């Protein structure tokens, strides 16, 4: 994986060149954001159970998904999917303390379209679950974070569609 | 070639376990010589004892016959 | 009554029976040593060790060449694990299961022979696919087999099994892919290797960072500090225009 | 089933079925109009035996139905019972089975993750669960009610 | 896989029906039927060697198939091909027992077209290899069983051509 | 405000602002932007933040919630949430305000007078109040959360 | 980098960042600004470095630049200097990420093969980076000259 | 394409057979439920536009789906996907007068999956498009035809998913 | 300790420390004396904590001191308190530590099968646990009070 | 194993303890010296090689053990010694860094010294490989950290004899 900094540092590396003052704002513009970063990752981790559940009562469960025929019927596929909230809303925590979304490529998105398609989950239902998560994390996480962690639930669901 | 005849102890120190497994935690087998070796850190670093260690196969001296 | 009914009928009762897993994840049984104590059940164990590493078909015609073995696992000489061990360095093993494939399928077999899975990352293929090339098949083998991912899963007795992995991603569709083709169906690499991925968002375009050089650029070049003020008072914001 | 359970165990061997199995088999199917019989009737009550287990579980716990109660309101009480009547079903399949391979894939399987999600009190539910029994044991002989008890006695345990 | 009495519950479960008249009267179609399965299969089972050698002789050997250039040519491939049979036979007598011909699509059928033509192996002869073991079975399982036994190997060799 | 504590303290004497006086406005004002952070979160929560005092409430006294008391039926509980909705939200603007001015004249000063006569039971208010400083703590960091419990205990002391 | 390092640990048990894995991070904030300033400060003076480096490299050990030595001529000198320069720049970005990461990828991890091939002697490579660290080091504060001078030693360290 | 007569005619043609019973107890069992096949399409061909409009109200519009962002938001992509539903709702009429669903194979499916992956279409939400459609279609077509026309629908709704 | 989880990653893999292991554990130990005196409060002042915690828990759930309680009775008593003195010791072994390894072997693993078998009710325990927490916090500074909380909620979120 | 910190919890645990004033006491005894042991650890890693080289030069090569007849004779041998001796240096380091001699005997002494009788490894020349190794390494590493260094080879010396 990488995050701002190594981002930057193999940009570099590969041109062989020692960091300059473009790439020196760019650290900066990092650092200059990262106590809030911080502050936000411990709000969603401590609230990480109440943001599934809000999510999932706004977007998935009441609904044809949960009753007979549905793909998060049976408290098996029910307990899966839920799984599957945690790991999204966890791995975007990481994407956004690294301040990028090169984790959510390495090991969430590659292959789960095909994973989705193979077992017959449903992909926009899964959407609005993870787009449900951010409305939640928004709130709780307030202005200073806001657009911050919602760009990452943002990247996680536009590599499923 | 060589052998080694090891006795092993290793118990469950996260979550109990609920179906005879009785084998699975102290027993003894002839481990090659190769091995015998890189096992030998995995049960330590597992924690558990090693009780015993036993030649079993090869002779004491070596230099040649060994390698096979 | 009604609020435990579908809502969109369930018209072809089949197409909805069959979503999610499937089921051989979980029909299916594991053979342990520890509770395959008596004659009749050592049997069996030994028998599905063999459909574990070489894989049912060819494990329909061993007869009795491990027979040695067989005696040793049978007198509690050696565990379930060097039986297995043993068998993968076994000439049967070498001959159907690596020579006639390039040393990169040659890894991925013996994932899903002694682990279950097929190769999650990248950074693996490179090592154990740099093990194989610089020693042989039976370093490969010997430690996919003491590793510290078979020594948790499956520890001392348990003939090593098919897990259907949940967690990194593509490993279980790329496992499952690995599972169900019979021998010799096909024998394309499957992960060849993993294509490194690239980056689409510069990072100083986010939201956070390009926030805060906005505001760098205003502190410098504006403004005045610390210092004295006759210091401060006659200084060029630009440096070479 | 006990076919399912039981074959799987050949297949994995590479076999075909031993006498044991097949003993087991004839042993099974011979056991088969009973069971649907069970079934039967308990199906024919289910409406009734969903009700009385409901009135038997607010009493012996009813802060459920209550302000701060998960199963407070008339469509938050439409739920629990309707659970209930899921169960209820589950109970019949598993009968008719012989064993639990069905009613554990669609109804234990992931129920703690899900309910623990819910915020449903999942221990209440096992008495709710416990009470099914009580009326449905109450329509059925007393070699069919024991059969029928196993069960659900079964769920009561996997909820634990 | 599925059974008759497992089909008849999960067949329900999706529409979320308890089991009513129409499905306690498929069921009881089953059990009735059950004794007879068992008898079926003990006969199979204890002539497995003998059904092979008499389907490899009317179907098999003595033929181009057999000699150089025929695919069960080499002790190797002729050791294959039984061991094929055995399968068959095997796996058919599972699905009678269980009345359902679900495993033969799982654990049999499933590529098995494909991975044929790849190896060149003769699909017309293996049908016929096929439907020769259904000609001994019926024989030696006598009226009561004959045509339950027979259709699963129907369904083995219409889902290879 | 702040401020205005501040001036009506110096108007009252004939004089300016003292040093102290002085440094509280810089303190404060500096804290302004945090301050309205507390404020936004908060506000963005505020349904939730009801919905879990209320819960917290009602477990702790069914008995508003039963037949001989205040908050009895479905309307008798809308009104009470109300009534927290509207300490929440005076809260906030004591929190971005640095002091009680507001919060006071608006539901603290008369708020023992007008629920006698409504026979509000007082103290289970208080309750409500703290209830709601469990939920709206669990949305801010450390420093903020502390920050913003200064005024609800406040709210909490002036039903007393 | 010291992000990087937490948060792949942190991922491989699939749980969040504790409470305290968020304190390292902390640290290296801090820390980055002053490791980002001791990088451009080596950066500065990369050329003296590297040749005062080499000096001292080829007194301390003539033989690499004699008849049947590796570096021996202007030009096999030159790519030497040239490889003196790739590690100081290496050692820049090791320090201003806070973590070595990167620079394993970039230059440990099969430099062994890779010299061995080239029949380049590995331990008057080390020495060369010891000579860079004796150079760097007296261009830089007492604290900051130590915190530099880990990531010479990690070098010298994994040329063994 | 292929309907039942011909789905029957060329099985038995690939085996040069002629029509025995059992080929003759098929084409009856088509022939029997003829005139109430023909019934059904006039119904659907005479309500299609309501059929669509009604089944838009209860699936699609009135929602984030044509909301922008949305996939029918323009008056653009609006038409193209009542456009699409007018296939649907046709198609099926066409496979259910066929008794035979392999039109909806040859001239819908094909490709159809990856064709709305790759212009970002929602399948969940066009599924719900189809299922809604026929909910209509079996109010209007009666207890004679209702089934009948039902599986056809859901044959498009699980050739997606 | 941060050492036992860290170092048995060292030796798994035959070697040394890596660079960012070494500051974790120079990060972890600089955090030492405030968390000693984290653990010296909270030790000083334990009975007080425990006294409080059980007047708390009884309140929002009494029952368990009631004839059909498991806590009914003066000695039923005198070891519910107990184990609450037990698990608070526990805390300050895990705050000290800087993880669980101690808090975990000593106190959850195997504690569903214990209080399963005496049938107590553990599931009013972890609320119990809970109130231990309140009272401990509020015997801290506010940035002690967090780091303390960590532990106090891991425990309750083991016995789940 | 277990640690400074560790040990200090265990003990107490067994006897029940709040930790106390004496506990306490020891705690900070090894906080306070937690600094240097870390920066010494960095540099017996860091010359790991060269210590070993230095060690054998002084206390094992250049002798009858190495010659025909010795016991490091061979490469084989020689390589099995000299890997030997890189475990006992890198033991030695967890053992200074945890401040407790523990894992010096979980993994390291337990039946070693029977397995060196059981081949014929010479117990006194790898003692004297040890205490070369320490005399070594208390020159790299300074007053600061030289005498606790010092003492795990020291526990490793007498854990043979
Ligand atoms: C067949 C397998 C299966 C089960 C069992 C199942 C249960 C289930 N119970 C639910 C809700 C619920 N279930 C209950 C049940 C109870 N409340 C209590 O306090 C009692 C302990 C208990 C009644 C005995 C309640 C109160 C809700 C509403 C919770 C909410 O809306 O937050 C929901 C979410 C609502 C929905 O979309 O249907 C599901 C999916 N789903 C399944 O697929
Ligand atoms: C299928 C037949 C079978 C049996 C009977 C069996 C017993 C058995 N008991 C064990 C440990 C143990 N057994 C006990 C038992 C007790 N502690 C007490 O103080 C009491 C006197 C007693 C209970 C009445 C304890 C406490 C341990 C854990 C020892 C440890 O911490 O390592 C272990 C070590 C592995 C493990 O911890 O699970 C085995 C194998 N194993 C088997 O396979
Ligand atoms: C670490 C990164 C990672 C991810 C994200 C991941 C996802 C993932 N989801 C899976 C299944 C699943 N995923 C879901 C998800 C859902 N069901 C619904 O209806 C909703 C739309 C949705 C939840 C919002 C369900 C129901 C299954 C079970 C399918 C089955 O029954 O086989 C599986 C198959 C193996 C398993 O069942 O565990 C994987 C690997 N795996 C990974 O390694
Ligand atoms: C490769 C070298 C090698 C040897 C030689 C070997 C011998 C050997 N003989 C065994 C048993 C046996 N060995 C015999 C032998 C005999 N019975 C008699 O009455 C006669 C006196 C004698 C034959 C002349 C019998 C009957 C058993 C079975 C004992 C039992 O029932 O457990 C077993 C126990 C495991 C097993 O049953 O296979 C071993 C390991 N194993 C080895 O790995
Ligand atoms: C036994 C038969 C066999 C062969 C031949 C083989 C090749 C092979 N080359 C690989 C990578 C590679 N191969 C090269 C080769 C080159 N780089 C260049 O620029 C040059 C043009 C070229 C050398 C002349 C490089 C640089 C990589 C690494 C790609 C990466 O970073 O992932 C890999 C991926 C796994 C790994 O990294 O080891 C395989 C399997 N594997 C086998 O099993
Ligand atoms: C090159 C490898 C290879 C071999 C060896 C081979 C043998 C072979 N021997 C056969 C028959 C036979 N083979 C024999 C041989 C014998 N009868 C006896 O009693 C003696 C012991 C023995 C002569 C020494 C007989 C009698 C048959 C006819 C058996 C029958 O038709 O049932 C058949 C079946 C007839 C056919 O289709 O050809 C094969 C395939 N096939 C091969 O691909
Ligand atoms: C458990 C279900 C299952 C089945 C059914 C199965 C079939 C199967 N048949 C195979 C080969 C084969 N199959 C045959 C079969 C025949 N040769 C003929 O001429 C006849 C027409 C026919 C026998 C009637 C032969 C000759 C081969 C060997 C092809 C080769 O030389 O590679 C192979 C390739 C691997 C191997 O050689 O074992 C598989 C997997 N595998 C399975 O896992
Ligand atoms: C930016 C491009 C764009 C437009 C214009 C657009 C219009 C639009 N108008 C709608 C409804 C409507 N639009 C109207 C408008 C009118 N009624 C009248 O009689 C007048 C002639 C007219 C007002 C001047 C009415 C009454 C409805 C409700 C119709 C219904 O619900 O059946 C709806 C469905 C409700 C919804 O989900 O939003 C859409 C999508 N959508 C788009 O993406
Ligand atoms: C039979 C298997 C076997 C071999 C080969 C072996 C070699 C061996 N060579 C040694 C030293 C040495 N070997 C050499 C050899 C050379 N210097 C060079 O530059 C040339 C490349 C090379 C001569 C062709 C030198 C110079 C030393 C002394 C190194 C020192 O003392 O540091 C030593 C240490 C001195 C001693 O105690 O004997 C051993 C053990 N030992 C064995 O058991
Ligand atoms: C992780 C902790 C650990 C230790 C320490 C360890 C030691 C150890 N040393 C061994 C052999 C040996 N050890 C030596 C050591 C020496 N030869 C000399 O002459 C010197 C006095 C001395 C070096 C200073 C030699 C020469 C052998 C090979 C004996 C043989 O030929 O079989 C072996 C036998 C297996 C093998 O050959 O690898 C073990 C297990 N194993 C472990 O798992």
């Amino acid at each position: 994986m990488q995050d701002a900094i190594t981002a930057v540092i193999n940009n570099y590396d590969v041109q062989g060149k020692y960091l300059d003052g473009a790439a020196l704002d760019k650290l900066k513009a990092y650092f200059t954001t990262g106590a809030v970063r911080v502050r936000a990752a411990a709000v969603i981790s401590s609230n990480a159970t109440t943001i599934i559940k809000e999510a999932a009562a706004k977007a998935l469960i009441y609904s044809d998904l949960t009753r007979p025929g549905g793909n998060m019927y049976t408290t098996r596929r029910y307990a899966a999917c839920i799984r599957d909230m945690d790991y999204f809303l966890r791995y975007a925590t990481y994407a956004m303390l690294a301040g990028d979304p090169s984790i959510l490529d390495e090991r969430v998105l590659n292959g789960l379209k095909e994973t989705y398609n193979s077992l017959g989950v449903p992909i926009a239902a899964t959407v609005g679950g993870i787009q449900a998560m951010k409305e939640v994390v928004g709130g709780l996480v307030g202005p200073d974070a806001a657009k911050e962690a919602s760009i990452y639930f943002d990247y996680l669901s536009s590599g499923l569609s | 070639s060589r052998y080694f005849k090891v006795t092993a102890c290793i118990p469950s120190l996260k979550r109990v376990r609920t179906g005879r497994e009785l084998q699975n935690t102290f027993f003894t087998k002839l481990v090659p010589y190769e091995n015998w070796f890189t096992e030998q850190q995995r049960i330590q670093k597992a924690g558990g004892k090693v009780l015993s260690v036993k030649l079993f196969t090869g002779v004491q001296g070596a230099n040649t016959g060994v390698g096979a | 009554q009604e609020l435990g009914t579908p809502i969109n009928e369930r018209s072809i009762p089949e197409m909805y029976v069959n979503q999610g897993v499937p089921a051989l994840k979980r029909q299916r049984k594991v053979f342990k040593q520890s509770q395959a104590t008596d004659r009749e059940s050592f049997d069996a164990l030994v028998t599905a060790a063999y459909v574990q590493v070489f894989d049912k078909d060819i494990a329909s015609y061993i007869r009795s060449e491990f027979s040695a073995l067989e005696s040793r696992l049978r007198n509690r000489e050696t565990s379930v694990k060097e039986f297995v061990r043993l068998l993968g360095f076994s000439a049967l093993y070498r001959k159907q299961f690596h020579d006639r494939y390039p040393n990169t399928k040659v890894v991925e077999f013996a994932f899903k022979h002694f682990l279950g899975r097929a190769v999650k990352n990248q950074a693996e293929l490179i090592k154990y696919h740099g093990l194989l090339g610089r020693k042989g098949i039976k370093a490969l083998i010997g430690a996919l087999v003491d590793g510290e991912e078979y020594g948790r899963l499956y520890g001392e007795d348990t003939v090593p099994s098919w897990q259907f992995p949940t967690l990194p991603a593509a490993n279980y569709p790329n496992s499952v892919e690995l599972y169900n083709r019979f021998t010799r169906q096909d024998d394309s690499l499957v992960v060849p290797s993993f294509k490194p991925i690239r980056s689409k968002m510069d990072i100083a375009s986010m939201p956070l960072v390009q926030a805060a050089l906005k505001e760098q650029q205003a502190t410098k070049t504006a403004l005045d500090m610390s210092r004295p003020m006759f210091l401060e008072l006659g200084r060029s914001f630009k440096g070479a225009d | 089933s006990v076919l399912t359970k039981a074959i799987v165990n050949a297949d994995a061997e590479a076999r075909y079925l031993s006498p044991g199995e097949l003993d087991r088999i004839k042993s099974f199917v011979a056991s088969g109009e009973r069971r649907l019989r069970i079934a039967q009737t308990l199906t024919e009550a289910r409406e009734r035996i969903v009700k009385q287990a409901g009135d038997q579980l607010f009493q012996i716990r009813p802060d459920v139905v209550s302000p701060g109660g998960n199963a407070y309101g008339e469509k938050m009480t439409a739920l629990c019972l309707r659970d209930l009547d899921y169960y209820l079903r589950l109970v019949t399949y598993g009968i008719v089975a012989g064993d639990v391979t069905p009613i554990e894939e669609i109804g234990i399987i992931g129920v703690k993750e899900m309910y623990n999600s819910l915020q449903t009190p999942i221990p209440a539910v096992a008495e709710g669960v416990r009470a099914m029994k009580n009326v449905a044991t109450s329509l059925l002989s007393g070699d069919d009610a024991a059969e029928a008890g196993f069960y659900f006695d079964y769920l009561v345990g996997a909820m634990q």
